[PDB]
């Protein structure tokens, strides 16, 4: 009950750009990895072979909203050096679209 | 060779001419060395070196006799010996000793007046000694001391490029074993000077007219350079007395001129061995470089006139672009610079030199006391046991053991761990190179790297390079130069001539490749040979031109390395992290040889020592899980206890089972007992399994793995884990702590496990935060608050003045007891001072294969098991065999790491047999394939060399050949693929999958210690914000990017929130913390401490600061 | 010039820019982040070694 439509946090050192830090909607899973959404690897620069990753809480009203609105993932799509798209298909999802 | 080998079939083609060296020798000669064994003895007279002494004796000869300042007194030491070690090596470690014996050396005092000699033997102390693996155990730790390469104590010729003039300057440095540095080098004006002990730079011609040195001799002898004549024209010093003067004044500006000093310390300096030495090797290397005394005996190790005119010469000529020089009475030697990476200046420190040095150090500072009370105890009433203070020389041996860079805590995390750390070759320590200077030009591979460090084996950590590993056939030179062996080859054909060159003595020699080939009589067969020559340069040159040849493929690489197969098709960056991945695999709970491998894993195996061999051929008399007894057939019974359940330095399990059975016969050398990671006494770091190699719904998408249920269920990757935690009771201001079942304000729910002495039972199972030892302490005043004394009140609760202090599980671990240890002074047990008992307690627990354990092959190729799936839906062969791992496509070719295929075929190819067929003759693909692998069972383990194993066509041949099913139907067709089947859907996948089986191996990087989360907790006193790391329960660090990030997105308030409420604010920590329990909205933050004081010391500077609300408003608080 | 050499020069600004530039870079180096909270799969080479 608490958790819900609680945002958190994202973050993987180094922060070279902005979206190295993303909200995200968190659910409960068993175990004790981080699921993430392979879409956002890219911005994270990010691999699925002993990466850590760090997460933090939003506490007050204002950084609820701000973390809902402005650093939410869906929200960031495009990236800001030259406006391309860069949560997109990669990998094996283009293996198999094409 | 071993007699209890398996027989795993062999893919190699070449012969070896020379079997693997003892991989531990480089400890243990060494050791011998030192304590002058008599086995070293005898190994070093054969080689026709007369009275060897050995480290001990050489630092006592060189030591004694120490004489009185008037000659009336004297003493001197001789014949060290040592007496049975006072406990076995598991006693020891048992009981938190040390493994030392005692060290007993006659000594004589000799009085020159009335001629008294009084002779004894004065008991130096316990000496730690090294144990048959070639470790050490410190106060009941096991540790090890690696190797150190540091630059040899020769003599240095270079040339740079000056900064400002951007011209050519060249210089030299003679570098002692002992003593002052003198050096030269030619300005950027041609000007040739001297810096002697590193002071202000002078004229050569002051120091050579120091030595005695006429104008008249050095315009002879070093008339043919101009810039020579010109640096003694513009010398404005004549004789040789003033120059004497000029250096004393120069060495000493503090202290009057006279000229007996003047003459003296010069001659003191560098010229008598007192205090200069180049110790053998720098005299051998000297030598050779100058070309002085050759063909002679190396008769002393001091400097001479002779070669510091000769290395003055060697400069000049050297800056004048001279290629040859011949020196008066010496022999012709080229004039070039030096390379000091290049292993003939390179040399390797052992654990006896490294020991050697700090036994030096020791009886130096007991020399001091020696002779200056020789000065203070009435004469010819002065026994050795009245001078003799061995405290200094204890102290230093306690001091190496102890806080040396070089002995570390054994990385024992598993056999090859272990084994590879007793074989590093570190360039990082005290007299190596200095902290900031290890820039990227030394942390580089050399071309004298080859045979003798292997260029793939090395940590991943910041020393890179810094750190390697000693090569399979290498060796140590007596003079530290680390030697690679070599078959001679005389007119193109090979002979069994074998000999050990240096890199130094390489260079000049023609070695052509291991794997060339070769006839019957061994002549080669080809008209021209790849070799490599003097620069490193390898080229291909004429069957007559052919010096040497590698003994084997394998002498470049390292004893890890060597156990990766088909190493040929993985690229060195992969390699290397292979190599380094093998070091970390955890041992689990029942180990199993690799399918495919290679014949180094059985060498390994019994090298590292884990596995119990029998000593003498016998019968096995009993056989039991703690101990194995054996009747020798001479008579004599041995009994080897087996190490049960033992935790290792890294908290893995190193359990040891016995494989032989009660009235078996065991030969000599035979393994009795398997290790904690070994079957059938070979290395077994992983576990070999079925995989298909193909994506899978994303879930192993971005190097991730997926795992079948069935490696839960059958304990496949499962392995066992042991903590040790430890609390002791200490005296304190307020007195003594004491250990108690009586912990206050605590109910029965928790200490019901807790035994008479408040210690944790055995067996009991803990959780975090249940108490292990319950401990009280002492408190202060009480001093009660109004409410504490009514609660006091209405409870009836008596004084008392004790406080819980008890030790309890960290957070998130949890495990069954196994084992307590307690130790107490009241026993004579040693505890540190002010300490009364320590207890130590023991939690093992069974960890399974989880979510977020790492995994990874010997090929460079890991990753994190992304999803374990039910075993129904798991792809599965058409007999209904469901595979155990599935590894996406996409991460082998970009990797280039391709050898993980060949594993994965191979090991198919192992698993169920093959027969090739011979009815119409061989197969032209099969020619080159040794009769013994024509047929197989299944299961039948094969070895594949790194450098000559299975080849291309000969595994696609073999591929081919397969045995059929339970069945009679083959599974995997000839390209290697299976059509498998969807588990969910049930569809057959549309296109044939490769399948196989592959060896991966579980690492130390679990996820169970990884994971980490803080609410709230402890803070740091000195700058008030939240600790650091896993142990301490801290926080996460928030650097400037990340508030760069969030200054980008404009999330003021977030950023605000975290730099203060989250961070060094009290006041407002706690309120958000009262907020957020009370379920009040957050109070909103401002005005921090710091701009609090920093107002009002402003004020105190009489500047009258105030805070304005809006665009020019009014006051606010 | 030989008879009269010079006054034994020395240069206060140039060391004052050297020194600056120097803390600068120590800052840069400081910027980066630290091996005791990397969040990658396996240690390596950072620049401050
Ligand atoms: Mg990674």
């Amino acid at each position: 009950e608490v958790i819900a439509e609680h945002p958190v946090l994202l973050n993987r050192a180094p922060t070279l750009h902005r979206l190295g830090i993303q909200a995200f909607e968190p659910q409960l899973v068993e175990g004790k990895a981080i699921q993430l959404h392979p879409l956002v690897c890219e911005a994270f620069n990010a691999d699925f072979d002993g990466d850590q990753m760090a997460v933090h809480l939003p506490l007050s009203a204002e950084a609820q909203a701000e973390a809902r609105i402005l650093m939410l993932s869906s929200n960031n799509i495009l990236s800001p050096a030259s406006g391309k798209p860069l949560a997109m298909p990669r990998l094996d999802m283009v293996t198999g679209l094409y | 060779s071993v007699p209890g080998a398996p027989n795993r079939v062999s893919f190699a083609k070449l012969r070896e001419p020379l079997e693997v060296p003892g991989l531990l020798d480089v400890q243990t000669d060494s050791f011998e060395w030192l304590v002058g064994s008599d086995r070293w003895r005898q190994a070093a007279i054969d080689r026709g070196e007369e009275n060897p002494v050995g480290g001990l004796e050489e630092v006592l000869a060189e030591l004694s006799p120490i004489e009185d300042f008037s000659g009336s007194m004297s003493l001197s030491f001789s014949d060290p010996r040592f007496d049975e070690v006072k406990a076995s090596v598991d006693e020891c470690k048992d009981k938190d000793m040390t493994y030392a014996a005692p060290l007993f050396v006659t000594a004589e005092f000799i009085n020159n007046n009335t001629g008294e000699i009084k002779s004894q033997t004065v008991f130096m102390g316990d000496f730690p000694m090294m144990t048959e693996k070639g470790t050490f155990i410190i106060n009941g730790t096991e540790r090890v001391v690696v190797s150190q390469l540091v630059r040899s104590p020769g003599v240095y010729f270079d040339e740079t490029i000056d900064k400002s003039t951007e011209k050519t300057l060249h210089s030299v440095k003679v570098i002692p074993g002992r003593g002052a540095w003198l050096e030269f080098d030619v300005d950027k004006r041609d000007t040739v000077g001297v810096r002697i002990d590193r002071k202000r730079r002078q004229p050569v011609t002051v120091l050579l007219k120091a030595l005695g040195w006429t104008n008249e001799q050095i315009v002879e002898r070093f008339g043919f350079s101009e810039i020579m004549m010109g640096t003694l024209e513009k010398d404005t010093t004549s004789g040789t007395d003033e120059a004497l003067l000029d250096i004393y004044r120069k060495l000493r500006p503090g202290e009057p001129p006279t000229k007996e000093s003047a003459q003296t310390l010069l001659e003191n300096l560098f010229f008598k061995e007192k205090r200069y030495d180049l110790a053998r090797v720098g005299r051998y290397k000297v030598n050779k470089k100058l070309g002085l005394n050759a063909g002679k005996p190396i008769t002393s190790s001091t400097l001479t006139e002779e070669d510091v005119v000769a290395t003055i010469e060697y400069l000049v000529r050297l800056h004048e672009g001279q290629t040859s020089m011949t020196v008066p009475g010496g022999v012709e030697v080229p004039v070039e610079v030096d390379d000091i990476d290049h292993f003939g200046n390179r040399r390797l420190r052992t654990v006896g030199e490294l020991i050697q040095n700090q036994i030096r150090v020791g009886l130096s500072r007991m020399e001091r006391v020696v002779r200056e009370r020789m000065t203070t105890q009435d004469v010819e009433a002065i026994t050795p046991q009245t001078l003799i203070n061995i405290r200094p020389v204890v102290a230093a041996i306690k001091e190496f053991f102890g806080t040396s860079q070089l002995s570390q805590f054994m990385d024992q995390n598993n056999p090859l761990s272990g084994l590879t750390h007793k074989r590093r070759l570190s360039a990082l320590g005290p007299g190596g190179l200095s902290r900031e200077r290890a820039g990227l030009e030394v942390r580089d591979v050399h071309p004298s790297h080859y045979g003798r460090m292997c260029p793939i084996e090395t940590p991943e950590g910041p020393n890179i390079g810094l750190i390697g590993s000693l090569s399979v056939y290498a060796r140590v030179n007596p003079f530290g130069f680390i030697e690679t062996p070599y078959r001679k080859v005389e007119n193109g054909v090979v002979t069994d001539q074998i000999d050990y060159l240096t890199a130094d003595e390489e260079d000049r020699h023609v070695v052509a490749q291991a794997n060339s080939p070769t006839d019957e009589n061994g002549r080669f067969t080809e008209d021209r040979v790849m070799v490599r020559k003097k620069g490193g340069e390898v080229e291909f040159v004429s069957a007559d031109q052919v010096d040497y040849m590698d003994v084997s493929p394998r002498q470049m690489v390292s004893v890890a390395t060597a156990m990766i197969p088909f190493l040929e098709h993985d690229d060195a960056n992969r390699a290397l992290m292979g190599a380094n991945m093998q070091r970390q695999a955890v041992p689990l709970v029942r180990s199993e040889a690799p399918l495919v491998g290679t014949g180094m894993e059985l060498r390994a195996a019994i090298d590292a020592g884990d596995v119990v061999v029998a000593d003498k051929t016998g019968v096995i008399e009993e056989v039991s899980a703690d101990y194995i007894t054996v009747m020798a057939d001479d008579g004599t019974r041995q009994s080897y206890r087996l190490r049960k359940f033992a935790r290792s330095n890294h908290g893995t399990c190193a359990n040891q089972r016995p494989i032989v059975d009660a009235g078996q016969r065991v030969e000599a050398g035979q393994v009795i007992a398997d290790g904690p990671c070994t079957q059938n006494g070979e290395m077994a770091l992983g576990k070999n399994l079925l995989v298909a190699i193909m994506p899978w719904e994303g879930h192993n998408y971005e190097d991730a793995i997926i795992l079948s249920n069935r490696l839960v269920e059958e304990d496949v990757l499962t392995s066992i884990h042991i903590e040790e935690h430890e609390i002791d009771a200490r005296d304190t201001k307020l007195g003594a702590e004491e250990i108690t079942r009586d912990i206050p304000n605590v109910s029965d729910e928790v200490l019901a496990d807790l035994d008479e002495r408040g210690i944790v039972r055995i067996g009991a199972e803990v959780r975090d935060g249940d108490i292990l030892v319950g401990k009280v302490t002492p408190k202060g005043e009480t001093e009660l608050t109004p409410e504490e004394r009514l609660l006091r009140a209405i409870f009836g609760e008596k004084a008392r003045e004790v406080r819980d202090t008890s030790l309890k599980v960290p957070h998130g671990e949890s495990g069954k007891v196994i084992g307590i240890r307690v130790f107490s002074r009241e026993d004579d047990d040693e505890l540190p001072a002010g300490v009364n008992e320590l207890v130590r307690v023991y939690v093992a627990q069974k960890r399974k294969i989880s979510d977020g354990d790492k995994l990874a092959g010997r090929h460079g190729n890991k990753g994190v098991i992304g999803k374990i799936l039910p075993v129904e839906d798991m792809p599965f062969l058409p007999d209904g065999t469901p595979v155990d791992i599935i590894l996406n496509t996409h991460g082998v070719p970009r990797r280039m790491n391709i050898g993980q295929i060949l594993e994965t075929h191979l090991g198919w190819v192992a698993k169920a047999g093959w027969n090739i067929d011979v009815a119409a003759g061989v197969p032209d693909w099969a020619s080159k394939l040794p009769e013994e692998l024509y047929s197989a069972p299944a299961d039948s383990t094969v070895a594949t060399p790194v450098f000559d194993g299975a080849q291309e066509g000969e595994l696609a041949g073999l591929l081919g050949s397969t045995l059929p099913n339970r069945d009679g139907e083959v599974m995997v067709d000839a390209d290697g693929k299976s059509t498998l089947f969807d588990g969910r859907s049930g569809e057959p996948f549309p296109y044939p999958v490769t399948v196989g089986y592959m060896y991966i191996l579980k690492l130390h990087h679990l996820v169970d210690d990884k994971i980490h989360a803080r609410s709230t907790g402890p803070y740091s006193m000195i700058t008030q914000q939240p600790l650091g790391g896993k142990a301490q329960f801290g926080g996460q660090r928030f650097g400037e990017m990340e508030c760069w990030a969030m200054q980008a997105y404009g999330a003021a308030y977030t950023l605000q929130e975290l730099l203060t409420i989250k961070s060094d604010d009290t006041v407002g920590r706690v309120k958000v913390y009262e907020a957020i329990v009370k379920g009040e909205n957050i109070p909103e933050p401002g005005i921090p401490e710091s701009f609090k004081v920093l107002l009002k010391e402003l004020q105190s500077l009489c500047l009258n600061v105030e805070v304005l609300s809006s665009d020019g408003a009014a006051i606010e608080m | 010039v030989d008879l009269l050499g010079r006054n034994k020069a020395a240069d206060e600004a140039a060391e004052r820019e050297r020194r600056e530039e120097e803390a600068y870079a120590a800052g840069v180096l400081d910027l980066m982040v630290d091996r005791e909270d990397l969040m990658d799969d396996e240690d390596h080479l950072l620049a401050q070694d």
